[PDB]
RNA sequence: GACUCAACACGGGGAAACUCACUAGUUUAAGACAUUGGAUGGUGAUGCAUGGCCGUUUUUAGUUCGUGAAUGAUUUGUCUGGUUAAUUCCGAUAACGAACGAGAUCUUAACCUGCUAAUUAGCGGCGAGUACACUGUACUUGCUGCUUCUUAGAGGAACAUUGUGUGUCUAACACAAGGAAGUUUAAGGCAACAACAGGUCUGUGAUGUCCUUAGAUGAACUAGGCUGCACGCGUGCUACACUGAUAUAUAUAACGAGUAAAAUAUGCUUGCAUACUUUUCCUCCGCCGAAAGGCGUAGGUAAUCUUUAUCAAUAUAUAUCGUGAUGGGGAUAGAUUAUUGCAAUUAUUAAUCUUGAACGAGGAAUGCCUAGUAAGCAUGAUUCAUCAGAUUGUGCUGACUACGUCCCUGCCCUUUGUACACA
């Protein structure tokens, strides 16, 4: 099951929104994140989907993924 | 123990400007070439100057091909 | 082999060989003339 | 007040400037205290794969602590350290009295 | 008065404390004969008879043993009591017969007055011994 | 309340944290300094948290991944380096180079000092690794700063 | 041979001024005589230490540990049964595998304790947490160690 | 799932993400394969 | 995986649950992107595709350039000879002059700067003495003259130094002495030129290419194996004993390293949900039990607490025996109590008792060895939830000797012969 709530991906888009500058963690079995209190795994292939969709981009690290918004992912993604 | 190239190069070198300065005794010729060169490695400094004594001691008592 | 028994210089080693003892009992010969190495007295 | 780093010639420039500073001042000033250094000893070996000769190499870190103790405003003595310190440098606050 | 002399051979340190008194040259607690060992109390016992009993009357030592080797720790005890004599005849006592007690040390031994440099140096790689090395097969 | 050996091996770890970081992003541009574009590092550090070698040596590897002569950019950096002020550079590039079989050049110019701490402390190291179409090409800069003064120089006026 | 002639001035105000065999034998000697305190029974069945593996064959070993451990209480102010452990290690040979070093039992050490105790030689005080002697067993340490003192004088 | 906080299975790497060869003194939690080259950059000169 | 040095206590590889690349099985989509098409990951292969790293030739002494000179590959410099830490120098020299490697350079220890001072240390003093000497001693409780002593913040000290000698009288080495430092004072680390088609794509989201992906070569969970044995081969530990086996007491160090969980109560009916400190290191103590270990606590994120005015042993001395495979030796198995681990069965570890194997110093053969070094004896750290018989470091007992050589073997140079050049 684990389907993803409406509310959970409207959460963390507009935490998106109104942060801007987020780290992801390659991780998905920890059970919270210290600046989101939303499990993790409900995260990650929602980063890759937007990454695939190419609206927003990231680095890259071993254990850090380190995505920061690009300029055309947020009039798409407000509503 | 010897010595290379370039203690040879230095010994030339030194002397030749400032010999009335350099005298027979063992312990002023190392203290004099202590302000005379500017190389900071204490042991090999050591070693130069007794190469400088051990060449001046070669002096006056023949040929010694420098200076 | 051990042969020797109890029943019949000081020294352990010198005595032990000339009464054919073993030297346990040959110190128990010694303190009994008397009365671990030790210097001679 | 007591500082910890790495490097000696960092803690000695500062050690001085303290002993400067202290001097100026003229405050109940406690002598210089110098603690014995502590290395720091890790083991590793060479080529990652176990082929070869396998070699060991030591690696040491040497830390620097130093204490003294003066007998003034804590403001002036943090603003002159903050003003006259290195980011790499860290340093504890203690005062004395008599 | 009293004066403070140091004794470093191998690992093991001393310290010497020399003072006026009766005689009471104490090592700690425990005197300079119950050491146990008869073969070092001959090492220990040899500086005095070079001096005399009748010096040694006058002035008290304190001795202090912190640790080491049986060897080194005797060792660095007769460093440091040589230092102290030496220091307190050329302090307090007398001048003329420090000249003469030097002489006749430097004349009997080397190693009574400057200990030597010999030292554990730490083994290399190779092996378990610090100079030897793994046997090794074809 | 962290023990003062334990604290240094988190600032060490965070430090490589950091220099791995200025590596993947400072792409643009050499050595402009650091903080203890500007306003986004500092965000990300802080969620995160709560001439020079390099600079030549990422020249000549965007030089050599656009594809360039290997010839010509590293007789260009070697020249840039040269009008820089280093006595020499060496530049050693290893990998597949247009064959199968793995093979390596050498340049030679300059004191090229190559052991010893003195050597080691007035000579910096760069190595860097570029992905091609058959695999990797590695790159290995070594430029030694002018020389305190060099130990093995004499001379007295 | 146990007579050894001293060149420096002596004291003999304490038991540091004797040898520690002999004075452990005389005062386990003494203690034997007086009876002050149990064999006990119940460690006849254990041996001293556990790398020790089998028995002191002495029958006085007991009397020896209590002759010992107010010998070494007087030396270190304030110890404990842990340090007396630490003092008599022995070896452990595991067979095979390499010898090492080995603490001797503590219960042994802790009824040594507890007779001492009873006996009034000892004191505990929340200050100085180590074993001390007490004020009156230091003067009988004192009187024993001059009586035996000028026992092997004269 | 029965993640346990204790033995092999406990940590891993973070680097290399992988926990074999990791060497736990001063709670580094860094593998060694990694700490070859990192040794330099985490600051820890090597001498002798 | 790796097979002579240059594999076989190596892959930090001391594997009870995935772990782990293996086996018998079961699950998950966790297949991003626009039913369907379509991609990441991989301890899958290829180190004969690589990079990086490393081990060798090779801890030696060789390598190269500019100019010049001698159809050409090329030669010279880069060497007859003397010295050596080494093409390290002197020296004759179609060579002259340069660069690398060597060298040099630093941590440790080693003496001094009565420099620099005292925190968490020492030397001192006195307020009281515990008992004795006699006209302070061992030990406490409180403050502070002082910092050679516990320690480093820098610097110097050592340079064949001096003289008696060896030398083409130049480069060198010997004897004796001052001196802690006279083979660079010794142990270390950097290791050129270039190569192996040496090892690793199982260390990485470093890595090309080929291969798998829903019945996964992704991931997760149970159990098993790497530990099984007809056997063979390497590294080690214990011994074959009297300088020995066993108990008792004395004198003893350094490197060390050290803080996303327990328990309680409430509701439901021991378990789940909910809230309070931190139980999640070494630990001194007072006991419980020989012991393992446990109980409630002192200390410490650390020269303060473990602990270090002290953690070991070979010794030291007295006692049992007294060289008879014995009491040596401790393989083997049985009986067990405690901790580590949700799991000890293939008996992890372990206090105890019982069990009592070979072993009388080892054939052909073989390894390491030049002074705190051989050898022997111990001990800290690594991985550790637990476990060294492994590795590394620390300390102790301080030996038998050489003080040089090519006879064996392994390299270097010169000459010469080649029908070899994957040599």
């Amino acid at each position: 099951y684990s389907y993803i709530p409406k509310q959970n991906k409207k959460l963390i888009y507009e935490y998106l929104f109104k942060e801007g500058v987020i780290v992801v963690e390659k991780d998905a079995k920890i059970p919270r994140h210290p600046h989101l209190n939303v499990p993790n795994l409900h995260i990650m292939m929602t980063l890759k989907s937007l990454k695939s969709r190419n609206y927003v981009e990231e680095k890259y690290n071993w254990k850090h993924q380190y995505f920061i918004l690009n300029n055309e992912g947020i009039e798409y993604l407000r509503e | 123990r010897v010595r290379t190239k370039t203690i040879k190069r230095a010994a030339r070198q030194i002397v030749e400007k400032y010999y009335a300065k350099l005298t027979l005794d063992f312990q002023i010729n190392k203290k004099i070439t202590e302000e005379v060169a500017i190389i900071p490695s204490k042991r090999m400094k050591n070693k130069v100057a007794g190469f400088v004594t051990h060449l001046m001691k070669r002096i006056q008592k023949g040929p010694v091909r420098g200076i | 082999k051990l042969n020797h028994a109890v029943f019949i210089v000081i020294t352990p080693s010198a005595i032990a060989e000339k009464y054919k003892v073993n030297l346990s009992v040959a110190r128990a010969v010694i303190n009994h003339l008397a009365d671990s190495q030790k210097l001679y007295t | 007040i007591a500082l910890t780093s790495k490097n000696l010639r960092a803690i000695e420039k500062v050690c001085s400037d303290i002993m400067k500073g202290a001097k100026e001042k003229n405050l109940n000033v406690s002598g210089p205290v110098r603690l014995p250094v502590k290395t720091l000893r890790i083991t590793t070996r060479k080529s990652p794969c176990g082929e070869g000769t396998n070699t060991w190499d030591r690696f040491e870190l040497r830390i620097y602590k130093r204490l003294i103790d003066l007998y003034s405003q804590c403001e002036v003595v943090t603003q002159m350290t903050s003003i006259n310190i290195d980011p790499v440098v860290e340093v504890e606050v203690i005062i004395t009295d008599s | 008065k009293r004066v403070q002399t140091f004794g470093k051979k191998k690992t093991a340190v001393a310290v010497a404390t020399v003072t006026n008194g009766k005689g009471l040259i104490k090592l700690n607690g425990k005197n300079l004969d119950l050491v146990e060992p008869y073969i070092l109390k001959t090492k220990v016992y040899e500086p005095l008879w070079l001096i005399g009993s009748g010096k040694l009357k006058n002035l008290d030592i304190r001795i202090r043993v912190k640790g080491g080797g049986q060897t080194s720790q005797i060792y660095a005890i007769r460093q440091a009591i040589g230092k102290g004599i030496i220091s307190y005849y050329q302090k307090y006592v007398d001048e003329s017969t420090k000249k003469e007690l030097k002489d006749v040390l430097l004349r009997y031994d080397r190693s009574l007055l400057v200990g030597d440099t010999r030292r554990c140096e730490p083994k290399k790689f190779g092996g378990k011994g610090a100079r030897a090395r793994y046997q090794k097969s074809y | 309340p962290i023990s003062k050996k334990r604290k240094f091996i988190n600032d060490g770890v965070f430090q490589a944290e950091l220099n791995e970081f200025l590596a993947r992003i400072l792409a643009e541009d050499g050595y402009s300094g650091v903080e203890v574009r500007i306003r986004e590092l500092t965000s990300l550090v802080q969620k995160r948290f709560f001439l020079c070698a390099m600079a030549q040596a990422e020249s000549l590897r965007y030089k050599l991944l656009k594809g360039l002569a290997v010839r010509r950019a590293c007789y260009g950096v070697l020249r840039h380096i040269m009008e820089s002020g280093a006595k020499g550079c060496e530049v050693i590039v290893s990998g597949k180079l247009r064959a199968q079989r793995a093979k390596s050049m050498k340049f030679r110019d300059g004191y090229l000092i190559s052991t010893g701490e003195p050597s080691k402390r007035f000579v910096n190291t760069a190595t860097r690794s570029a992905q091609l179409k058959q695999g990797v090409l590695g790159i290995k800069v070594k430029i030694m700063l002018p020389t305190s003064i060099l130990p093995d120089n004499i001379s007295v006026l | 041979r146990l007579l050894e002639p001293v060149p420096f001035v002596k004291t003999n105000n304490c038991i540091k001024d004797v040898d520690a065999d002999l004075f452990i034998r005389s005062y386990a000697t003494h203690l034997k005589l007086h009876n002050k305190i149990t064999y006990p029974k119940w460690c006849t069945f254990v041996k001293t230490g556990k790398g020790r593996k089998l028995a002191p064959l002495n029958e006085d070993w007991y009397f020896i540990r209590a002759s010992s451990i107010l010998r070494r209480l007087y030396l270190h102010p304030d110890i404990g049964v842990g340090f007396l452990r630490r003092q008599f290690s022995s070896k452990q040979r595991r067979g095979v595998a390499p010898n090492h070093t080995s603490l001797a039992s503590g219960k042994i050490l802790r009824s040594i304790l507890q007779q001492l105790e009873n006996l009034g030689y000892v004191e505990q005080n929340p200050k100085k947490k180590g074993r001390r002697l007490t004020t009156k067993g230091e003067n009988a340490i004192n009187n024993f160690a001059r009586y035996i003192n000028k026992k092997v004088y004269n | 799932v029965h993640p346990k906080k204790y033995g092999q299975g406990s940590r891993q790497c973070r680097v290399c993400s992988n926990k074999h060869a990791i060497i736990r003194k001063y709670n580094i939690n860094i593998c060694r394969q990694c700490f070859r080259e990192r040794a330099d950059i985490i600051g820890f000169k090597k001498y002798r």
